[PDB]
C-alpha cells in the first residue's frame, strides 16, 4: 500500500461515504488492498455499505478483485445476505461464477446461509447451478444438507 | 484540670513525656506507604488457554466462570476481557471497606466449583485468583550487560534463583515475573514427521510415555514374606533432564529396523513458555519482577529489605547479570516525609520568631516550641491506635493541623502575658485567672472542630477513603492539642514565665522593640476606634457581608473541581499501537525508535526505557506495545521544561511523524492503583442476544452522535480493540470420515503445531518445569503452510490437511469484553472544557437511550462512584452545621449567639476561592481539607472573641458596645500572631516546585488565601455579628452597664 | 502409593511448593518426601497469625495446583491441617 | 514446640547442585564442626542417609519390537510391586477402597521381576526380563 | 533467636523510663525516684 490507500480502506470499512468521495477526489487508489488482499470493495461488501460500493464502482473499482484466498466482493455480499449489493455488483460486471481457492462460488455461499433472494438473482445472472467446490458439492447438496426445502426446490 | 497541673508541673511534664514516648514508639512501628487503600478492593481471576482465540477463550472459560460468580457479598460489579493471546481476566470489584481477604476467598470458592468445567489445558495452566487493586511497590528489571543471555535465559535465572527470595522478604505480598522459567521446547518439522508417517499426536504420546516418573514399589515391600532380609525402593523411569535426553526419545522403529528418534523430527531447546512479549531495558533483553506491598506493611522497610536481599544474591549472579530499579515509590515517599518534617521544623521556627516579636522574651517562646512537638508526636500514637499508617495523606493532615496546634499554644501563652501585664499579677496566679477565661471555650472548640472535620470521614467510596485520612489525623491532633492546652501549657506558663509590671506594654523599651510596641499600641487604638465607628452603622456592613457571600457563591460555582493534582513522579508511559494484523517485528521497530528518541533527545532527563512489545493498555497483541520511561532524579532536572508534563508533550509532538503507528506519551495518575479520575467510564451492553457485530454497530452509532456534541463531550472513544482479519478454516467432516482420518487427530495436529501444546513436566537442574510441543516457526507462518501438515488415517496413509479442509478470510474480535456477565464495550470520555462531568454523563445517557432495542448501558469505575455519592456533600455538611450550632448553643447557653460565630464561615472561604482562582487551581481534595482548617481557625477566633465579650457582660456587667470593643481589643494580638506564623509557615507550600509540589501547592494556596481574608475580615465582622445578633435577640436592658 | 522419595518430590512436592507464594505472614516453609510415598509440606506463620486464615489461604493456593498432581495422589486425598496444636490424648484400642 | 535446647540449621542447595553434592557439602560442614568440640557438640543430620535402591531400565526399543506397550509395562510393574487403588466398594453399608497388589511372595526379590508377564499387541505373553535390565545404586529414602 | 535478642534491653529501657516517670509524678520530683529505683539490684542478687 501507500499514503491515501490506507485511509480509503478504513473509510470503506467504517462506512464513511463523504470521506470515501473526498479520498477519491484526491486520487486515492480504488484498488488499494490490505495484507489479506481486501480492497475497499471487499470491505464495503462485507460490512454492507451499499452507497460506498456504488461510489467505488462509479470510480473504476475492480469489481472482480480477489483476496489472497481467491474470494471476490460478490462472495462476501452473497455470503452475508446483502442483496442490493449483490445486484449492484452483478450489474457492474461481477463474475457470477468466480471460484475461490476452495472452488467455492457466490451461489454456494448464498445457499449455505439460506439467502433465497440472492440465490435467485445469481441464477438470473447465469450462476452455474452444477458448480462444484473442491469436495464435489453443489448448492443443491448444500441445500439438502441444511434441510432447506425451499432452497432445495429452487435449485432444481 | 489546669489548676491541678499548675500545682504539679512535674506531673504535667510526665504526661507530656509519656505522650511523646507513645508517639515516638508509634513512629518506629507504624506502616509507612505512599497512600493508604483508596481504590475499591478488586479480585482478579486469570486463566490462560494456549493457542486459543478470543471467542474460544470467552466461550469455554470466561462465561463458564462468570455464570458461577453470584452469591458473593458486597460485589459492586464484574468485568472481564478475553483476548487473542488465549488470556482471560475477570475482575470483581467490591464496595469500599470490604475485607479483601474475604472477598478473595469467596471468589476462589465460587471459581473452584466451575473448575471441572474448564478445558483441561486451561486447568493445567493454573487459574489464579489475586487481589488486584493494590499497586506496585517497585519494579525490578534484570539485564545481562555481557550480552550473553536472551530474555528467556534471564527470565529462567530470575524464576529459579531470585523470585522466591524476593517473595520471602519482609513486607512483600505478591510478585510477578516478566517472562517464565525455562520450558523444554520441541519444535516439530512436518516434512520429517510425514517422511516417517508420524504426527504431533504420536510425538505427544511418546513424550508422555518416555518422559515419565514411575511409581514402582519396593523389594521387600509390605506386607512382606516371613524371613525377608532386603527392603529397597524400585526406581523405574524418571523425568528427563536435558535436551539430549528428549532428543533420544524413541518415536518409532522402522521396517528395516532403523530408529526414528525425536531429534529426527524436531529441534529441541530450552526456551520460554510463551513468546508473545518482547521485553527490553534500554534496548537490551530483560526480565524483571513487579513487586507489591503486603497489606499493612511498611513500604520503606520492604524496599530497603528487597535491595539488601538482591545485594546479597549479587556475588552468585552469572557474569553480566545486573539489577535495575526503573520504578520504586520509596524515594518519592522519603521526599514527602522530608518536606513535611521541613515544614514542621520551620513552622516552629516561625512561631519562635512571631512569639519573640510580640512578647519580647525567650521564656514565652519556649512554650509553643514544646507543646506543638508533643501534640504531633502524640498524634502518631492515636493513629497507631486506629490502625492508620504514615502516608502522603496523613502527613499532609499534620501540616494542616499546625495552624490549629500553634493556635492552642499561642492562645494559652499570649493570654497569660496579657493578664499579667494588664493586672500586674504574678505568673502562677495570672495563669490560674487566664485559664479560667479560656478553658470552657477550649473544650467547646474541641467539640465544634470535631463537628467540622468528622463528617468528612463518612463520604463514600474512594473520596471518603481519602477524606477519612485527613479527618482522623486532624481531629486526633486537635483533641490532643486541647488536652495539652489544659495540662502542660498552663503548668509551663506558671513556672517559666516571669512577671510583668502592671500597665507595662514595653512602650518605654529602647531600639526596635520599643518602636514596635509604640506602633502596635497605636494600631490597636485605631483598630478599636475603627470597630467603634463600624458598630455605629451595622446595616451598611450587613450589606457588605451579603456582597461577600454572593461573591463566594459566584466564585465557588465557577472553580473547576478535580481529584488529586498530577505529580512528576519521575516515570511516565508511552503507548504504541500499530494497524490491524501488524506483527511483533514491525512493533519492535517503532519501540526501538521510541527508545532511541528518549535516550537521545532526552538524554539529560531520561535514565531508562523499559519497552514491552506485545501489550498495551488498550489490550494485548503483536501490534501493541508500551515503553515505561524512568527519569533522572528531580534534582538533576531543574526547570519547567524538564518535568514530566513538558517531556511528555515534546515526545508526543515528536512522535506525531511516526507513520507506522499511533504513539502517545502521558503521565501517570497521582494514584496509579485508581487510575484516571478525569472523565467518565461508560459500558455499552448487549442485553438481548444481539451479538458482537450488532454491538459494534450500536457502539459506532453512539460514538458518532457523541462527536456531534463537542460542546458537551470530547474524546469519547472505545477503550478496547477493533475487529481484525482472521483465517477461518473449515474441516469437512464427510471427507475426513471417507479418508478414515479422525477429527481428534486433525484438531490435535492443527492445535499442537500452530498453537503449541503443554505436554507434561520435566526436571531442569533439580526444578520442575514444562514441556511444550509446537511447530518450528517456519512451518506455521502463512496459509500455504497449512498443507504441509499431514495426519495419518486409520489405514495408515498420510493425508495432507489440504485434502479435508477449506479456508477463508473473515473479521472477528482480538479482544472481547463483558460487563456484569454480558457482552459489553467500554467507552471512555470526558466533559468538554468548562463542562461538568456530571452533566456530560447526562448527555451520554440521553444519546444511549436512542440506540437499537436490546442495547443497554451502565457506569463503572470513577463514574459509578459519582452516581452513588453526589447527594453527600450537602447533607453531610447540613449535619456538620447543625452539630456546630448545637455545640455553640451549649457553650454559650443561648440559641442565638451561635449565629455570631457561624457567620464567619464565608470570610475564610472567599480568600481560598480567590487564591485558587487567581492561581488557576481546582477544587480538589487538598483544597477542600484546607477549607475546613481555615474555617476551623476562623471559627475558633470568633468563638474566643464572642466568649470574651459575653463573659464581660455576664460576670463584669459591661454593656454591649463596651464588652464587644474590649473583647476585640484583647483578641487582636493573638489572632494576628497565629495568622502571621501560619501564613508564613504555609508560604513554602505555595511556591513549591518539584517532587510532590502538586499536593503542596494545593494545600498551600487555598489555606494562605483563606487565612488572609479570614483574619482581615473577621476582626471587623464578628464584632458586627455579635452586636446585631445580641440586639436582635434580646428583651430588657443590655446596651447599658449593670451591677 | 508405591512411590519412591524422588518420584514423590518431583511430581507432588515441587508442584505444590511452586504455588506457595502470596500467602500472608509466612515465616518459612519446609517439606520432606519419602520412600513411603508420603509428602508433608509445613508452612509456619508469625506468632499471632490467625491460624484459620493461614489454613484457608494455604488451601486456596494448594487447590490451584491440584489438577497438576498425578491422579493417584488426588485420589488419596491431599489434606491441609493446622499442625502446631498438640495431642490432648492418645487412645489405644486392643483386643484381649 | 519441641527441643528449645540447641540450634536448628538448614543447609540449602541454591545453585542446582543436586542431592549428592549437597550431601558432600553437608559432610564437609559436619567434619569441621566436630573439630571445634569446645564450641559445638552433637552436630548431626536430622534426616536419613542414602540407601541402596534397585534401578530398573525399560528398553524402549525392545518393547516396541515385541509390541509391548509402555503403559502396560509400567502399570504391571507399579500395580504388582507398589499396589494400586482401583475404586470403591461397600462393606457393611460403608464405602471403602479396593486395592490390587501382588501377593507378597511374588514381589520380594530381584528374581521375582521375571515372573511378571505383559501381553503384547499380538497376544503373546512377554516376561519382564525380556525388555528390562537392572542395577544397584544409591539414592535417598527421604528428601528435604 | 535471630529476630528477638535485641528485645530484652530495649523493652526494659522502656520499663525503666516509665517507672522513673511514674515515680516522678508520684513525688513531684526528678531526683527522688532514684532512691526507689536503686533497690532493684537488692532483690536480684538473692535470686541469682
Ligand atoms: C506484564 N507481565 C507481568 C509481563 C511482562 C513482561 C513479560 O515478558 C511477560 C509478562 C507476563 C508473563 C507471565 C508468564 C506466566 N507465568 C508466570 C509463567 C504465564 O503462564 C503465561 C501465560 N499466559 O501462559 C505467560 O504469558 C508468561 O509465561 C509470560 O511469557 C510472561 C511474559 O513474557
Amino acid at each position: 500500500g501507500s499514503d491515501l490507500g490506507k485511509k480509503l480502506l478504513e473509510a470503506a470499512r467504517a462506512g464513511r461515504d463523504d470521506e470515501v468521495r473526498i479520498l477519491m477526489a484526491n486520487g486515492a487508489d480504488v484498488n488499494a488492498a490490505d495484507v489479506v488482499g481486501w480492497t475497499p470493495l471487499h470491505l464495503a461488501a462485507y460490512w454492507g455499505h451499499l452507497e460506498i460500493v456504488e461510489v467505488l464502482l462509479k470510480n473504476g473499482a475492480d469489481v472482480n478483485a480477489y483476496d489472497t484466498l481467491g474470494s471476490t466482493p460478490l462472495h462476501l455480499a452473497a455470503h452475508f445476505g446483502h442483496l442490493e449489493i449483490v445486484e449492484v455488483l452483478l450489474k457492474n460486471g461481477a463474475d457470477v461464477n468466480a471460484k475461490d481457492d476452495n472452488g467455492i462460488t457466490p451461489l454456494h455461499l448464498a445457499a449455505n446461509r439460506g439467502h433465497l433472494e440472492i440465490v435467485e438473482v445469481l441464477l438470473k445472472y447465469g450462476a452455474d447451478v452444477n458448480a462444484q467446490d473442491k469436495f464435489g458439492k453443489t448448492a443443491f447438496d448444500i441445500s439438502i444438507n441444511n434441510g432447506n426445502e425451499d432452497l432445495a426446490e429452487i435449485l432444481q | 484540670m489546669p489548676n491541678f497541673f499548675i500545682d504539679r508541673p512535674i506531673f504535667a511534664w510526665v504526661i507530656a513525656i509519656i505522650i511523646m514516648l507513645a508517639g515516638g514508639l508509634a513512629i518506629l512501628k507504624l506502616p509507612v506507604a505512599q497512600y493508604p487503600t483508596i481504590a475499591p478492593p478488586a479480585v482478579t481471576i486469570s486463566a490462560s488457554y494456549p493457542g486459543a482465540d478470543a471467542k474460544t477463550v470467552q466461550d469455554t472459560v470466561t462465561q463458564v466462570i462468570e455464570q458461577n460468580m453470584n452469591g458473593i457479598d458486597n460485589l459492586m460489579y464484574m468485568s472481564s476481557n478475553s483476548d487473542s493471546t488465549g488470556t482471560v481476566q475477570i475482575t470483581l470489584t467490591f464496595e469500599s471497606g470490604t475485607d479483601a481477604d474475604i472477598a478473595q476467598v469467596q471468589v476462589q470458592n465460587k471459581l473452584q466449583l466451575a473448575m471441572p468445567l474448564l478445558p483441561q489445558e486451561v486447568q493445567q495452566q493454573g487459574v489464579s485468583v489475586e487481589k488486584s487493586s493494590s499497586s506496585f511497590l517497585m519494579v525490578v528489571g534484570v539485564i545481562n550487560t555481557d550480552g550473553t543471555m536472551t530474555q528467556e535465559d534471564i527470565s529462567d535465572y530470575v524464576a529459579a534463583n531470585m523470585k522466591d527470595a524476593i517473595s520471602r522478604t519482609s513486607g512483600v505480598g505478591d510478585v510477578q515475573l516478566f517472562g517464565s522459567q525455562y520450558a523444554m521446547r520441541i519444535w516439530m518439522n512436518p516434512n520429517e514427521l510425514n517422511k516417517f508417517q508420524l504426527t504431533p499426536v504420536d510425538v505427544i504420546t511418546a513424550i508422555k510415555a518416555q518422559n515419565a516418573q514411575v511409581a514402582a514399589g519396593q523389594l521387600g515391600g509390605t506386607p512382606p514374606v516371613k524371613g525377608q532380609q532386603l527392603n529397597a525402593s524400585i526406581i523405574a523411569q524418571t523425568r528427563l533432564t536435558s535436551t539430549e535426553e528428549f532428543g533420544k526419545i524413541l518415536l518409532k522403529v522402522n521396517q528395516d529396523g532403523s530408529r526414528v528418534l525425536l531429534r529426527d523430527v524436531a529441534k529441541i531447546e530450552l526456551g520460554g513458555e510463551n513468546y508473545d512479549i518482547i521485553a527490553e531495558f534500554n534496548g537490551q533483553p530483560a526480565s524483571g519482577l513487579g513487586i507489591k506491598l503486603a497489606t499493612g506493611a511498611n513500604a520503606l522497610d520492604t524496599a530497603a529489605a528487597i535491595r539488601a536481599e538482591l545485594a546479597k544474591m549479587e556475588p552468585f549472579f552469572p557474569s553480566g547479570l545486573k539489577i535495575v530499579y526503573p520504578y520504586d515509590t520509596t524515594p518519592f515517599v522519603k521526599i514527602s516525609i522530608h518536606e513535611v518534617v521541613k515544614t514542621l521544623v520551620e513552622a516552629i521556627i516561625l512561631v519562635f520568631l512571631v512569639m519573640y516579636l510580640f512578647l519580647q522574651n525567650f521564656r514565652a517562646t519556649l512554650i509553643p516550641t514544646i507543646a506543638v512537638p508533643v501534640v504531633l508526636l502524640g498524634t502518631f500514637a492515636v493513629l497507631a491506635a486506629f490502625g492508620f499508617s504514615i502516608n502522603t495523606l496523613t502527613m499532609f493532615g499534620m501540616v494542616l493541623a499546625i495552624g490549629l496546634l500553634v493556635d492552642d499554644a499561642i492562645v494559652v501563652v499570649e493570654n497569660v502575658e496579657r493578664v499579667m501585664a494588664e493586672e500586674g499579677l504574678p505568673p502562677k496566679e495570672a495563669t490560674r485567672k487566664s485559664m479560667g477565661q479560656i478553658q470552657g471555650a477550649l473544650v467547646g472548640i474541641a467539640m465544634v472542630l470535631s463537628a467540622v472535620f468528622v463528617p468528612m470521614a463518612f463520604f463514600g467510596g474512594s473520596t471518603g477513603a481519602i477524606y477519612r485520612q485527613f479527618s482522623i489525623t486532624i481531629v486526633s491532633a486537635m483533641a490532643l492539642s486541647v488536652l495539652v492546652a489544659l495540662i502542660l501549657t498552663p503548668a509551663l506558663c506558671a513556672t517559666m514565665l516571669k512577671p510583668i509590671a502592671k500597665g507595662d506594654h514595653g512602650e518605654g523599651k529602647k531600639g526596635f522593640f520599643g518602636w514596635f510596641n509604640r506602633m502596635f499600641e497605636k494600631s490597636t487604638h485605631h483598630y478599636t476606634d475603627s470597630v467603634g465607628g463600624i458598630l455605629r452603622s451595622t446595616g451598611r456592613y450587613l450589606v457588605l457581608y451579603l456582597i461577600i457571600v454572593v461573591g463566594m457563591a459566584y466564585l465557588f460555582v465557577r472553580l473547576p473541581s478535580s481529584f488529586l493534582p498530577d505529580e512528576d513522579q519521575g516515570v511516565f508511559m508511552t503507548m504504541v499501537q500499530l494497524p490491524a494484523g501488524a506483527t511483533q517485528e514491525r512493533t519492535q521497530k517503532v519501540l526501538n525508535e521510541v527508545t532511541h528518541y528518549y535516550l537521545t533527545k532526552e538524554k539529560n532527563n531520561v535514565e531508562s526505557v523499559f519497552a514491552f512489545n506485545g501489550f498495551g493498555f488498550a489490550g494485548r497483541g503483536q501490534n501493541t506495545g508500551i515503553a515505561f520511561v524512568s527519569l533522572k532524579d528531580w534534582a538533576d532536572r531543574p526547570g519547567e521544561e524538564n518535568k514530566v508534563e513538558a517531556i511528555t508533550m515534546r515526545a508526543t509532538r515528536a512522535f506525531s511523524q511516526i507513520k507506522d503507528a499511533m504513539v502517545f506519551a502521558f503521565n501517570l495518575p497521582a494514584i496509579v492503583e485508581l487510575g484516571t479520575a478525569t472523565g467518565f467510564d461508560f459500558e455499552l451492553i448487549d442485553q438481548a442476544g444481539l451479538g458482537h457485530e450488532k454491538l459494534t454497530q450500536a457502539r459506532n452509532q453512539l460514538l458518532a452522535e457523541a462527536a456531534k456534541h463537542p460542546d458537551m463531550l470530547t474524546s469519547v472513544r472505545p477503550n478496547g480493540l477493533e475487529d481484525t482479519p482472521q483465517f477461518k478454516i473449515d474441516i469437512d467432516q464427510e471427507k475426513a470420515q471417507a479418508l478414515g482420518v479422525s477429527i481428534n487427530d486433525i484438531n490435535t495436529t492443527l492445535g499442537a503445531a500452530w498453537g503449541g501444546s503443554y505436554v507434561n513436566d520435566f526436571i531442569d537442574r533439580g526444578r520442575v518445569k514444562k514441556v511444550y510441543v509446537m511447530s518450528e516457526a517456519k512451518y506455521r507462518m502463512l496459509p500455504d503452510d497449512i498443507g504441509d501438515w499431514y495426519v495419518r488415517a486409520a489405514d495408515g496413509q498420510m493425508v495432507p490437511f489440504s485434502a479435508f479442509s477449506s479456508s477463508r478470510w473473515e473479521y472477528g474480535s482480538p479482544r472481547l469484553e463483558r460487563y456484569n456477565g454480558l457482552p459489553s464495550m467500554e467507552i471512555l470520555g470526558q466533559a468538554a472544557p468548562g463542562k461538568s462531568t456530571g452533566e456530560a454523563m447526562e448527555l451520554m445517557e440521553q444519546l444511549a437511550s436512542k440506540l437499537p432495542t436490546g442495547v443497554g448501558y451502565d457506569w463503572t469505575g470513577m463514574s459509578y462512584q459519582e452516581r452513588l455519592s453526589g447527594n453527600q456533600a450537602p447533607s453531610l455538611y447540613a449535619i456538620s452545621l447543625i452539630v456546630v450550632f448545637l455545640c455553640l448553643a451549649a457553650l454559650y447557653e443561648s440559641w442565638s449567639i451561635p449565629f455570631s460565630v457561624m457567620l464567619v464561615v464565608p470570610l475564610g472561604v472567599i480568600g481560598a476561592l480567590l487564591a485558587a482562582t487567581f492561581r488557576g487551581l481546582t477544587n480538589d481534595v487538598y483544597f477542600q481539607v484546607g477549607l475546613l482548617t481555615t474555617i476551623g481557625l476562623s471559627a475558633k477566633n470568633a468563638i474566643l472573641i464572642v466568649e470574651f465579650a459575653k463573659d464581660l457582660m455576664d460576670k463584669e456587667g459591661k454593656g454591649l458596645i463596651e464588652a464587644t470593643l474590649d473583647a476585640v481589643r484583647m483578641r487582636l494580638r493573638p489572632i494576628l500572631m497565629t495568622s502571621l506564623a501560619f501564613i508564613l509557615g504555609v508560604m513554602p507550600l505555595v511556591i513549591s516546585t518539584g517532587a510532590g509540589s502538586g499536593a503542596q501547592n494545593a494545600v498551600g494556596t487555598g489555606v494562605m488565601g483563606g487565612m488572609v481574608t479570614a483574619t482581615v475580615l473577621a476582626i471587623f465582622f464578628v464584632p458586627v455579628f455579635f452586636v446585631v445578633v445580641r440586639r436582635r435577640f434580646s428583651r430588657k436592658n443590655e446596651d447599658i452597664e449593670h451591677s
